[PDB]
């Protein structure tokens, strides 16, 4: 049952980088779009 | 360009948000192999 | 604005390196369980 | 057979983000030159 | 003994990535100051 | 610098691109126990 739930806990994780990775990409489009 | 990185960026960031449709829907599997066990 | 964007990062990257506290303390029962087995 | 098909889907996923991750710095790398 | 070794590989490479998407941030973060 | 970064950040996307050798060829041990199993 740890496993699984911990799986999940990875799963988890990425998302929680997926997230992340769509927010750094906001602040360059920001900084494209400023400087150009 | 920065709209074929915008574009290029998107479609790749859609694969995964696919991969993690396939695990997401492994993990509640496991969770039905988990009912029995 | 960006102070509004570099704190909604720190605390999502606060959540993820949280989530990491969770795996990384089952990782470490499961090489408990690995003990026993 | 599910569970390994899926740590797949980890390790997948997450050599998605690699490049996404790779994707990110290149256009830090085109705004890093431009605006200096 | 290996898939735990494992999870523990894929834990570890998602620790490479929070230190690597911290990083991109920082890059960010100069390119936000120095342009604004 | 951003050389330095540059730099930094390149041996540490290596890194991750040396776990993900490591876990790619555990998930390839993986699918060989399960040949068996």
């Amino acid at each position: 049952s740890g496993i699984v739930q911990q799986q999940n806990n990875l799963l988890r994780a990425i998302e929680a980088q997926q997230h992340l990775l769509q927010l750094t990409v906001w602040g360059i489009k920001q900084l494209q779009a400023r400087i150009l | 360009t920065w709209e074929a990185w915008d574009r290029a960026i998107a479609e790749y960031a859609x694969r995964i948000e696919x991969l993690i449709x396939a695990a997401q829907e492994q993990q509640e599997k496991n969770e039905x192999a988990l009912x029995e066990l």
